[PDB]
């Protein structure tokens, strides 16, 4: 994150992938930089509890964009409007866990094609 | 598959005492005292002790009705206000001569206390009973009191996304690991204790998701699991965690027809007073395609124990390199024995408790809860099995013959309110009776036996209220072929008190009764009178018992054809003669035909003089 304190941008090295983990090592393989805003982060988290809780994770218009990951025996529901504000850090009865079928998107303002980052610092 | 119900009992044909509190729903919970003179009733927000040989006589009553900052605190939670948020008793059992264990969902904040018989009044203990109680009135939950320390299967929360086997001890408290290896989305069936150097063990019944099967969708498996009364958990790891649980595949089915059953509904321990060795008479029905088919498997319980005992194990492995995919474990098993008791021969290697087991050992057991081989049913094959029936709990009474030949009669309860009485024949099944218990044909959620001396009656309770029926209904039979021809073996004809008797209950001599199961009623020893009108015409009323006998009618002691004009049949066993005229007076004779092995039995079941007037 941004520091000179502690910014509200999250600068994430990212590197293709190789065919454990392994990104594509030398000329081969590239990496690239980019930022996410984390308004942006919570703004997604907050629509994706949002939809689960209250509109089954479909979220109007159209639909499906939150549901119950690590194939726990939870559903997204139709629960009352003011669970949201009640509880906003959920509860025994809310959904968990919760993740996103819609994914957090970023354009590089880095790409760098022979070169595989490990490490980031970012100061102002 | 098993034939029909061989007589139906209308509710209004038999004697069924009734009991059901006027606003009190769902009475889901059945105990009855140490005495078996008094049954409790467990229903919705109330606690019920009922003469139990006239379960209509209310002694006690005691409620736990929920507070509306309760019931609006629930219903803030998306639930049902009326329906979900009230206080379904989940937990009646004994806890002492003056006491009993209650739990109740309580608008989805499990509540336990004590209920002080004496007074019938709660204590107030108000203890949290999470774990121990499901929240959800639609949760599975079982629950089986062991030297006053409860050992209960449930779910550990509201969603009922973590299941849980766990002992509310107190000294030593104990639960599963929520994994899917343990458990995979169980549903409840059953617990009680198998009791025995060698410890106890507290058998657990179930149906969860399975990891050995692939199919299109998820497969469901029946489960027998056990735990022994003596853990105490491991040390270093599996702290305050069962180290005795294992569970293996309960199989019911018949494969020359293609018939599984893999959806466990009910297990009942037969206790045998001559037999050494208890057997689980398990219900189940299938997963796939039901619509509905019930079956009724019998396991012995040293054929689960060789499996947990002897029987290999089955490893988890991944595979390319994403998937798990479940195998036979033929890999080198530790000593002492993973989830073994502590036994004569752990005491000798110096192991007094879980407490004090190998890490390797305790290891094993917590990554190989689930055995290779099936628990598998006597004769390899299911006792019973029905089609168009839905079948809801069972309970089996162990009963001698006159001939002295044991029965297990199978008492089956269904999603209508009714009852069945089966006995597995020479190598037949035959459902001796069946009865309406419930007049409004609400499914029997519990059952309950009583096969005690003086009390012996079947105890069903359903969302309505609560029925009390006998083992039999021997008096309803008229003539001793009638009694013999039911073939059950609690009913014999009296030849002195001219009525067919309940053998083991009656003050009639043994020597001299009848009763052949063979159904050959040639063992026994062997007029409605109407005056009508000329050109008018005849209702000549016959009616029988059983369901699988056919009536003919005889006039002039020839085979009479009931076809259009002169005759006629309303409702297929009476008689109607058209047209009025000399010609038609006499003797007409309803008869019944019903087949019993290869021969036929024909009865007279009415006698008719027909007088035509000028
Ligand atoms: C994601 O959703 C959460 C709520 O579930 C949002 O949190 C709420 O955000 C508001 C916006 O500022 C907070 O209000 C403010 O609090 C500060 C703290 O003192 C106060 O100075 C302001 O005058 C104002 O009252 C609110 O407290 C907060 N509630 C909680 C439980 O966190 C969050 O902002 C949402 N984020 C995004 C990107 O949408
Ligand atoms: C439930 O499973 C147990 C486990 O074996 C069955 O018990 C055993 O049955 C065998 C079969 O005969 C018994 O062996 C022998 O019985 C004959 C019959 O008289 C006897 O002459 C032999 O000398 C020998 O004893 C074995 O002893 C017996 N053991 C026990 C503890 O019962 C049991 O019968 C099964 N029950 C059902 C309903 O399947
Ligand atoms: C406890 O016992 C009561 C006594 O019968 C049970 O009541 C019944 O509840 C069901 C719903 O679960 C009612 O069915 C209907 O379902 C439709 C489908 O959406 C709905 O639109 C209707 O408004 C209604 O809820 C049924 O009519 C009702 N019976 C009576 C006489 O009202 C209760 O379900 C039992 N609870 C448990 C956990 O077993
Ligand atoms: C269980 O209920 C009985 C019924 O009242 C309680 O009995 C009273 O006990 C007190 C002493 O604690 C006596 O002085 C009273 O005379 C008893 N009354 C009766 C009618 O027996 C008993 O105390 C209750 N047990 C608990 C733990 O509360
Ligand atoms: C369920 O667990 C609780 C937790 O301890 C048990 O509560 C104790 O009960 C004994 C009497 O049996 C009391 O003397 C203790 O003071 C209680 N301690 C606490 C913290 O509650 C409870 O008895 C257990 N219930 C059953 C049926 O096993
Ligand atoms: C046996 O039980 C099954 C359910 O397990 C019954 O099937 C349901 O019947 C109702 C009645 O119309 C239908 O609305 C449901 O959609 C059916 N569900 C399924 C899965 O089939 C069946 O009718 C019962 N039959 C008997 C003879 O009891
Ligand atoms: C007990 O059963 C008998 C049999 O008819 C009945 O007369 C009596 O009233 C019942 N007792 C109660 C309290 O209902």
């Amino acid at each position: 994150v941004a520091t000179s304190a502690h910014g509200e941008v999250l600068f994430a090295a990212f590197s293709s992938a190789a065919p454990p983990p392994s990104a594509a090592a030398g000329a081969s393989g590239a990496s690239a930089l980019c930022a996410f805003p984390l308004d942006e982060v919570d703004r997604l988290a907050n629509r994706t509890r949002d939809a689960c809780y209250t509109r089954e994770g479909r979220a109007e218009d159209g639909t499906e964009v939150a549901y119950i990951e690590y194939d726990v025996n939870s559903d997204c529901a139709q629960l009352p409007v003011d669970t949201l504000d009640a509880y906003p850090c959920g509860s025994d009865h809310t959904p968990s866990p919760m993740a996103s079928r819609v994914p957090l998107e970023a354009t590089p303002i880095l790409e760098w094609p022979g070169i595989q980052l490990t490490a980031v610092a970012v100061t102002m | 598959f098993a034939p029909i119900p061989r007589i139906t009992w209308e509710h209004r044909e038999v004697h069924l005492v009734q009991f059901h509190e006027p606003d009190i729903y769902n009475y889901s919970a059945l105990l009855l005292s140490e005495d078996k003179d008094t049954l409790y009733i467990g229903a919705r927000e109330a606690v019920f002790a009922v003469n139990a040989l006239n379960i209509s006589e209310k002694q006690h009553e005691v409620y736990w009705k929920v507070s509306e900052d309760k019931k609006a605190k629930c219903a803030e939670k998306g639930k049902s206000k009326q329906t979900e948020c009230l206080n379904y008793i989940r937990v009646l059992q004994p806890l002492s001569a003056t006491s009993l264990y209650v739990c109740g969902t309580n608008a989805f904040q499990p509540a336990c206390d004590h209920l002080n018989l004496t007074s019938f009044k709660f204590l107030g203990k108000n203890e949290d009973g999470k774990g121990r109680c499901p929240f959800d009135p639609a949760h599975s939950y079982t629950s089986v009191m062991v030297d006053g320390e409860l050992y209960s299967g449930t779910s550990y929360n509201f969603l009922g996304s973590e299941p849980i086997i766990s002992r509310n001890s107190s000294h030593s408290p104990l639960r599963t690991e929520y994994a899917i290896p343990w458990l995979n989305e169980p549903s409840f069936v059953f617990a009680d204790v198998i009791r025995k150097g060698e410890d106890d063990r507290v058998y657990f019944f179930f149906t969860e998701v399975s990891v050995e099967y692939e199919f299109v969708f998820r497969v469901l498996i029946p489960r027998i699991a056990r735990v022994c009364k003596g853990d105490q958990g491991g040390l270093r790891t599996l702290q305050k965690k069962w180290t005795s649980f294992l569970k293996a595949r309960l199989i019911c089915s018949r494969p020359d027809s293609g018939l599984v059953f893999n959806v466990l509904r009910d297990v009942f321990v037969l206790r045998s007073p001559g037999l050494k060795v208890p057997v689980f008479y398990a219900l189940f029905t299938p997963q796939l395609n039901n619509v509905g088919l019930s079956a009724v498997c019998a396991y012995n319980l040293s054929t689960a124990e060789e499996v947990f005992s002897h029987g290999k194990y089955m490893q988890s492995t991944t595979v390319e390199q994403s998937h798990t995919k479940w195998v036979r474990y033929n890999g080198p098993v530790p000593k002492p024995r993973p989830g073994a008791c502590i036994d004569s021969e752990a005491r000798a290697a110096n192991y007094t408790s879980s407490l004090n087991l190998p890490d390797k050992t305790l290891q094993f057991v917590k990554d190989h809860p689930l055995m290779d081989d099936s628990v598998t049913p006597i004769d390899n094959r299911p006792r019973l099995i029905k089609k168009d029936v839905n079948y809801t709990q069972i309970v089996v009474d162990r009963t001698q013959a006159l001939d002295g030949t044991v029965y297990d009669v199978m008492f089956v309860s269904t999603d209508r309110g009714a009852l069945h009485k089966a006995i597995s024949l020479e190598h037949a099944v035959h459902i001796i009776e069946e009865t309406q218990l419930f007049q409004d044909f609400e499914p029997v959620q519990t059952l309950l036996l009583s096969s005690k001396k003086g009390n012996r009656f079947v105890y069903a309770g359903s969302n309505s209220g609560v029925v009390q029926a006998p083992l039999a209904f021997c008096g309803k039979h008229g003539t001793c072929e009638d009694c013999v021809l039911a073939r059950d073996p609690y009913c014999a004809w009296s030849p002195p008190t001219a009525t067919c008797v309940a053998l083991h209950q009656t003050e009639s001599p043994s020597r001299g009764l009848i009763q052949e199961m063979s159904g050959d009623a040639s063992v026994c020893p062997d007029y409605r009178q109407h005056f009508f009108k000329h050109g008018g015409t005849a209702e000549l009323k016959c009616s029988q018992k059983s369901n699988l006998a056919r009536v003919f009618w005889k006039f002039q002691n020839g085979v009479l054809k009931a076809e259009s004009p002169k005759y006629g049949l309303m409702g297929r066993k009476n008689l109607l003669i058209f047209n009025l005229s000399e010609g038609d007076s006499g003797v007409y004779q309803c008869l019944s035909e019903e087949r019993v092995k290869n021969k036929t039995v024909f009865q007279v079941v009415a006698k008719h003089v027909l007088e035509v007037k000028v």
